[PDB]
């Protein structure tokens, strides 16, 4: 990937992690919102680039 | 039976989650000092560059 | 006064020094998206002879 | 048992490799100074013609 988008991809895991621990809490929050079925956070990439 | 059928796969408890929640703290963990390091990089090509 | 030429093809040698930032970058590149396959580098076989 | 043995066969990283082949050009790199230092020798060569 490019250098600028590669760094920017770390971000993006920055960026998984924080969303997915904000779902995670807010599922920790569901602990009790008991309707809350599994919502679910998953991984893709960006996608194929020219190169 | 079925009252009791929406705590398994459906809904919430505790533990599921807190399995994920780790993984994640694995997640950031790695993410920054890998990110960082290659920030740090960035600038061995530059001083390269020079 | 020939053998500058030598120095400039010296240079494209360097050149070959710059795709090790594209590899790496690039290798580097894949973060954690679970679905990905490598992709991996090669040396070459050579022969040269005189009159 | 399927599942376990392709996460090995997964093995696809990414990290150590920025080590090793950043310094493979930043070498070159290293070197590109000296390329020049005895590349300017042309230069004061050619100075001294002048």
């Amino acid at each position: 990937m490019g250098i600028f988008g590669t760094l920017y991809t770390g971000v993006t895991g920055l960026k998984a992690s924080e969303v997915q621990i904000a779902t995670t809490g807010n599922n920790i929050s569901n602990a009790n919102a008991t309707f809350y079925t599994r919502q679910r956070v998953v991984q893709t990439t960006n996608g194929y680039i020219t190169t | 039976s079925v009252y009791s059928e929406y705590q398994s796969k459906s809904g919430v408890n505790t533990n599921e989650e807190l399995a994920a929640l780790i993984q994640y703290q694995s997640s950031y963990g790695a993410a920054a000092k890998i990110v960082s390091t290659v920030d740090q990089m960035l600038d061995t090509l530059l001083g390269l560059k020079s």
